[PDB]
């Protein structure tokens, strides 16, 4: 019944191997099926079995950047049909640095009473990136929110979108807004800044 | 009476199918029973229980092994009623000494025929011609779905016999 | 050519009710165990129900038992899952699949997915603000523009650029839920710097729970 999937996170480069295991509790037999869920898409099947069952493995070998997804296992004969924890595969890349772009608030937001400055860190690998915000050369904290995309099916790269939500008053009280980005691929932090206006 | 000997049979079929075919009530079925009509029932509550599995040959062997095991346990005057049950349900004229093989030989040669192995209709239907029972307590029976057309064929064959005992 | 279109999901309050439907096409519906599977936001693929080829043997899970009801009409080739007495734990994306009776029991085809969010809050349409094509840049200076879907509930919204024409460099980020209880999204695109003047860049945000279609130029 209870299927215990390991490893929960594995990552190997193109042309190398990964091993995913669906260790079960009760003998399930030969009835195990494996499923792939592309990021943000309906799950799709890869392999199946039919006619012990405590341990089972899946080895995906000729890895292509198109195989970055989440993988699940399932008991396909006995109810309750239970799935596994799920394993996320990440295909590795040469270390790539973020394309940092800063966007100033919309005059439309300026009228609403809130202002949000967005810092886009585009196409980069690995996921780990430190985005620290500076207002007039001063650290702004507790108001910043960021979102990271899933790995790309082509560039094996992520993307980030920091969001600095301030009040219209607190925006008009300052002019220099920056975005300091510290990444692995970079030698020194790339600090894009805009000055109010222009 | 009759119900006491059918209940052990309906529970030997279930057990043998679980250790000899690794079956369960939670297990998916290749073929399911759609409608169980009994032309003329009078005291037979026949429910369809799903105990499906994969080895169609082992289902047939399990029900046969269960049918025979229940037959030896019958008393010498009780096992004398059986040759009439065949002749009423299958028109196979048999005797007390010739029952067990002639059942097997019917089941093995009829339920492995191409007409029952190649049905490809997943929703099947069971038609029992006759069944009788008392008003206060009706004879209580079960059609164990084995999951296959050939194994269910053996159940229907066994079922056709037991429903002919009430008369 | 098989497909399974889901319909009926959306926003309801706790204790609410939705009848999710699954329209089948391309096979013999009469010959497949049809099922319904739920993927909770972020984590978890979980089974909800499964029905047989005749609807005589119905199996459910323990979390959705006694509340949900599965059914089927094989002539209109549909599968339904009535979700009564809902609670917050049942907020998820609901898929319908076809267990492989004819082949090896497994879900060979799934459906797009209908989202169900169960909360006591109320709908709030988004306000879309253009992240302008500011020349400010690092790696390539290749034009960077986008839109900002902000202050909306519930999730998701469908951001499409140039009404389906634009797909290169388009990024639609996971929506962060800010302190208000509402959502914030940013959808940027990396476009060639040359074609700023000639091409019209428009983001077509859609929020069906609030019937709030918005197209904004950048």
């Amino acid at each position: 019944i209870q299927l215990t999937q390991s490893p929960s996170s594995v990552s190997a480069s193109v042309g190398d191997g990964v091993t995913i295991t669906c260790r079960a509790s009760q003998p399930i037999g030969t009835w195990v099926a494996w499923y792939q869920q592309k990021p943000g898409k309906a799950p799709k099947l890869l392999i199946s079995g039919a006619s012990s069952g405590t341990d089972f493995t899946l080895t995906i070998s000729s890895l292509q950047p198109d195989d970055s997804a989440t993988y699940f296992c399932q008991q396909t004969n006995t109810f309750p049909l239970t799935f596994g924890q799920g394993t996320r595969l990440e295909i590795k890349r040469t270390v790539a640095a973020p394309s940092v772009f800063i966007f100033p608030p919309s005059d439309e937001q300026l009228k609403s009473g809130t202002a949000s400055v967005v810092c886009l860190l585009n196409n980069f690998y690995p996921r780990e990136a430190k985005v620290q915000w500076k207002v007039d050369n001063a650290l702004q904290s507790g108001n910043s929110q960021e979102s990271v995309t899933e790995q790309d099916s082509k560039d094996s790269t992520y993307s980030l979108s920091s969001t600095l939500t301030l009040s219209k008053a607190d925006y008009e009280k300052h002019k220099v807004y920056a975005c300091e980005v510290t990444h692995q691929g970079l030698s020194s932090p790339v600090t894009k800044s805009f000055n109010r206006g222009e | 009476s009759i119900q006491t000997t059918v209940n052990t049979l309906s529970e030997r079929i279930s057990s043998k199918l679980e250790q000899e075919a690794n079956a369960s009530a939670q297990t998916k079925c290749d073929i399911e029973i759609g409608n169980f009509y009994i032309r003329q029932n009078h005291g037979c509550n026949i429910t369809v229980k799903n105990m499906c599995s994969a080895d169609a040959d082992a289902q047939l062997d399990a029900v046969l092994s269960a049918a025979t095991e229940t037959y030896s346990g019958l008393t010498p005057e009780q096992k004398a009623y059986v040759p009439a049950m065949f002749t009423a349900a299958l028109n196979i004229q048999t005797s007390v000494n010739t029952v067990v093989r002639d059942f097997e030989n019917y089941v093995k040669q009829t339920c492995n025929s191409s007409a029952v192995v190649d049905n490809k209709l997943k929703i099947q239907n069971v038609i029992i011609d006759e069944c009788y029972g008392a008003p206060g307590s009706p004879t209580n029976m079960e059609f164990i779905n084995t999951g296959s057309s050939k194994g269910n064929c053996a159940i229907k064959a066994l079922m056709q016999l037991t429903t002919k005992a009430t008369t | 050519q098989v497909q399974l279109l889901e319909s009926g999901g959306g926003l309801v309050k706790p204790g609410g009710s939705l009848r999710l439907s699954c329209a089948a096409s391309g096979f013999t519906f009469r010959d497949y165990y049809m099922s319904w599977i739920r993927e909770a936001p972020g984590k978890g693929l979980e089974w909800v129900a499964s029905i047989s080829r005749s609807g005589t043997t119905i199996y459910y899970a323990d979390s959705v038992k006694g509340r949900f009801t599965i059914s089927r009409d094989n002539a209109k080739n549909s599968l339904y899952l009535q979700m009564n007495s809902l609670r917050a734990e049942d907020t998820a994306v609901y898929y319908c699949a076809r267990d492989e009776a004819s082949s090896n029991y497994a879900f060979d085809y799934w459906g797009q997915g209908t989202p169900v969010t169960v909360s006591s809050a109320s709908t709030k349409g988004p306000s879309v603000f253009p992240l302008a094509p500011s020349s400010k840049s690092t790696s390539g200076g290749t034009a960077a523009l986008g839109c900002l879907v902000k202050d909306y509930f519930p999730e998701p919204v469908t951001v499409s650029w140039n009404s389906g024409a634009l797909t290169s460099g388009v990024h639609t980020f996971p929506a962060v839920l800010q302190s208000s209880g509402l959502y914030s999204l940013s959808s940027v695109v990396t476009v060639p710097s040359s074609s700023l003047g000639t091409q019209t860049y428009i983001c077509n945000v859609n929020h069906k729970p609030s019937n709030t279609k918005v197209d904004k130029k950048v």
